[PDB]
């Protein structure tokens, strides 16, 4: 599935509902810690809207349990991420994926 | 048909978004993207395609040119650079 480690703690009862967006800072990186992206590199944040399928389902998951504030590691298996394609030229087949994930606010 | 160029370009790189990151199709993307990069070409005819062009103009043009390069060099890299571009004049568009 997807494993969610607590960084820093939210406020523990703000969390996203679906149709809502969420504002995040991520690092992604291969599971040995080779980084691929990150939102904080480029200063701006990521944000998506819960439950519509623009993410993968790690992500989906991860971040639903996730409260405003709190910065978590989530690490991803393959078959919640990108499967045994992968994504040609980025991400290799069968990987899992491991973000470091801070959800900045709720929109 | 009539189609103002903020909805075309809207519909638009959500085909091709789906089509490249949804199913791994390259080519399918390419398909959409062109006809979309043609119209630009022959320039704007109205003062919302004139507008548009003006705002979102010079950043379509590079991210074609980013497919472009992708295009010579197999670098997965310079196609992201053009999903960046797209990517930042999608959400201003909605
Ligand atoms: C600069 C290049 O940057 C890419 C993102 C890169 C690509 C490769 C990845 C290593 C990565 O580096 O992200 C990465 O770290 C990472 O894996 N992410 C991004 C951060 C959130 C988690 C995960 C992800 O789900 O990416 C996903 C993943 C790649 C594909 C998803 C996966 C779930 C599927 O359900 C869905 O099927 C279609 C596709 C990419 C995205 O988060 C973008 C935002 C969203 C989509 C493309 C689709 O939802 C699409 O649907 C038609 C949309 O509705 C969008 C809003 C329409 C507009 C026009 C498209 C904009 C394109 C934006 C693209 C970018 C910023």
């Amino acid at each position: 599935g997807v494993q969610v480690e607590t960084i820093s703690p939210g406020d523990g009862r703000t969390f996203p509902k679906r149709g809502q967006t969420c504002v995040v800072h991520y690092t992604g990186m291969l599971e040995d810690g080779k980084k691929f992206d990150s939102s904080r590199d480029r200063n701006k944040p990521f944000k998506f809207m819960l439950g519509k399928q623009e993410v993968i389902r790690g992500w989906e998951e991860g971040v639903a349990q996730m409260s405003v504030g709190q910065r978590a590691k989530l690490t991803i298996s393959p078959d919640y991420a990108y499967g045994a394609t992968g994504h040609p030229g980025i991400i290799p087949p069968h990987a899992t994926l491991v973000f470091d994930v801070e959800l900045l606010k709720l929109e | 048909v009539a189609i103002l160029w903020h909805e075309m370009w809207h519909e638009g790189l959500e085909e091709a978004s789906r089509l490249y990151f949804g199913e791994r199709n390259v080519k399918g993307m390419f398909e959409v993207l062109e006809p979309l990069h043609a119209m630009m070409e022959r320039g704007p005819q109205t003062l919302k395609e004139t507008s548009f062009n003006q705002a979102y103009g010079r950043d379509l043009m590079e991210a074609q040119e980013w497919c472009r390069k992708y295009m010579k060099s197999g670098n997965v890299k310079d196609l992201t650079q053009a999903w960046d571009l797209y990517y930042h004049v999608f959400r201003r568009i909605s």
